[PDB]
């Protein structure tokens, strides 16, 4: 519908009720970079990382957003 | 170490008095006339100065009182800036 | 009756009248009891309906 | 208008054989009853003679080897005529064991009931087939086919309905935008206080406490986005 | 080799996803100490073709998707059934009971 604040509270919604599951962080993540908001998916990694730090794909998702965005003192 | 003598007199205290104002809150709200005889026993300053006198009001025993009490049903927004973190380590079934 | 005896409350004790009495609300005359009684039946008539 | 059946042991045919099998993948075991009903002129007893006896794939229909057919006389000499007990040492079924020791010891009518009907081999059927044989097989088609309760149905029914009732609602509204009228929709009423409209509000909002970055222009261009894509659903719709 | 973990899973995507940045090649910062922000400064190319990449690549997922879907549902060669769910259920027993014994 392309609306894109209820689909933030929505994916909000859904991971207060299980902050476990990785998928959910993986689609919220993505729907923030496929409209081209980086700074509002930077904010998600980050919280993405402190809240799990012991999950692989997390960091990892991380690294891969800052190398396609060319900042290698970020990947650093 | 075990925590000294007189931090669990402090803590005792302050609790007990908390617990009680509580006890005689809902025993003070209830309908039982009864339950007064359980309890166990204002001037605020309203800008930089204005000096107000709090009274209350002597209520119609007939009439209902807490007349905005009701039962509602409703959802609490669950609010937080404390991420904290989940610190964990690192066929058959 | 005599078997089990029930043993008062003589300490705080509220009673009825004595506090509905110190309100503005209720005042106080003497009618007939005649009179007492239709208007007893008038109220508890009008409070159910 | 059928007469009625009062006793129900017959020859089991092809048709009830198969029957009883599809019914038995779908309703299981211990519904017997239920299968029975499901193919006429049996009982339920009988469907389940004619499981636990012949059409059983644990069954072992095999020859006899010679060990077997050893332990047969033995047991048979030990055991007195108690064919059930030694049919259950040999993990055969007890016919399979009689007849089988008939045949070491040796080296019906008609207008008869056969009581060993369950037991016995099938017989095939002739090639078109009867009249009452395809209402049979039509009306198990019919019964292993539902999987569904009454509210279920029902809920089927209600949405079908429903969505062509809305179909006829959004069709007098376009023949009155044409007319130059134009009726707002209404909206379906609420069945107690406290039901909530959701095109009002973001219900239970929550927003997604802000970080170290900032977020100015992308909020910009999202409203931009969102802003020309209602003004286009309004003039060209979608 | 068997079952693979997530930990591994994860670094095998990520190198994938690098090999692939390394062949899509081939063909600062400013803090506001008033509210604290940070403005990373990025170009509006490489934004456009990580969001291309991510929707190209869900479409690639989502059609092939589509396709095993089709492929699966002409096989009829596992056993009776008699809706479009159980044939889903009885293909999962048969992949358990192949694996198993």
């Amino acid at each position: 519908q392309h609306d894109m604040r209820r689909a933030r509270s929505i994916f909000e919604r859904a991971l207060l009720v299980d902050s476990s599951f990785i998928p959910l962080w993986i689609r919220y993540i993505d729907a923030e970079l496929k409209v081209k908001c980086i700074n509002h998916a930077r904010n998600l990694m980050n919280r993405a990382i402190s809240t799990l730090p012991r999950v692989d794909k997390l960091w990892y998702k991380y690294l891969i957003v800052e190398e396609s965005l060319n900042n290698v003192e970020i990947v650093r | 170490p075990l925590p000294t003598k007189a931090e669990i007199q402090e803590c005792t205290a302050r609790t007990k008095s908390y617990i009680q104002r509580l006890v005689n809150a809902k025993l003070a709200n209830s309908n039982n006339r009864a339950s007064s005889r359980y309890v166990t026993e204002a001037n605020l300053l309203l800008n930089n100065s204005h000096h107000i006198e709090v009274v209350s009001k002597q209520m119609d025993p007939l009439l209902p009182r807490f007349v905005g009490k009701k039962a509602r049903k409703v959802v609490a927004p669950t609010e937080n800036d404390e991420v904290v973190p989940v610190l964990h380590m690192d066929n058959e079934w | 009756n005599e078997l089990h005896p029930t043993l008062p409350t003589n300490h705080n004790k509220t009673k009825l009248l004595k506090s509905l009495k110190n309100t503005k609300y209720f005042q106080q005359t003497t009618i007939d009891w005649v009179e007492a009684g239709l208007q007893l039946c008038r109220q508890g008539h009008n409070m159910l309906n | 208008p059928p007469v009625p059946i009062y006793v129900k042991g017959g020859v089991w045919t092809n048709v009830e054989d198969q029957i009883l099998k599809a019914a038995v993948q779908k309703y299981g075991t211990h519904q017997w009853s239920k299968v029975a009903s499901l193919l006429q002129k049996k009982t339920a007893r009988q469907s389940e003679l004619r499981w636990n006896e012949y059409l059983n794939p644990k069954l072992n229909f095999t020859e006899f080897s010679k060990e077997e057919d050893a332990q047969l006389l033995d047991l048979a000499r030990e055991l007195p005529n108690q064919w059930r007990t030694i049919a259950d040492m040999m993990a055969r079924p007890a016919q399979v064991c009689v007849e089988r020791y008939n045949r070491l010891l040796e080296s019906l009518k008609a207008g008869d009931i056969n009581p060993n009907a369950e037991t016995q081999m099938a017989r095939p059927d002739n090639g078109d087939l009867e009249d009452e044989e395809k209402e049979m097989l039509a009306e198990a088609r019919a019964r292993l086919l539902n999987t569904q309760g009454k509210k279920a149905t029902r809920k089927i029914r209600e949405r079908m309905l429903e969505e062509s009732k809305r179909i006829a609602e959004l069709q007098k509204r376009r023949e009155l935008k044409q007319a130059g009228i134009n009726v707002a929709i209404k909206k379906p009423k609420k069945k107690y206080g406290t039901d909530i409209d959701y095109n009002e509000d973001i219900v239970y909002e929550q927003a997604p406490m802000p970080g170290i970055y900032d977020t100015s222009t992308e909020d910009r261009q999202i409203k931009k986005k969102f802003e020309q894509f209602e003004r286009k659903v309004n003039r060209k719709g979608l | 080799r068997g079952g693979i973990s997530y930990d591994q899973l994860a670094k095998l995507s990520y190198e994938k996803t690098l090999r692939n940045l390394a062949t899509q090649t081939q063909n600062k910062v400013q803090k506001d100490t008033k509210t604290g922000k940070i403005t990373i400064a990025d170009d509006d190319k490489l934004v456009n073709k990580l969001a291309v990449s991510l929707q190209s690549e869900s479409k690639k997922r989502y059609e092939a998707r589509k396709r095993q879907m089709q492929n699966a549902k002409t096989l009829y060669g596992v056993e009776s059934f008699i809706n479009d769910k159980n044939k889903q259920f009885n293909e999962k027993l048969s992949r358990e009971s192949k694996g198993s014994e």
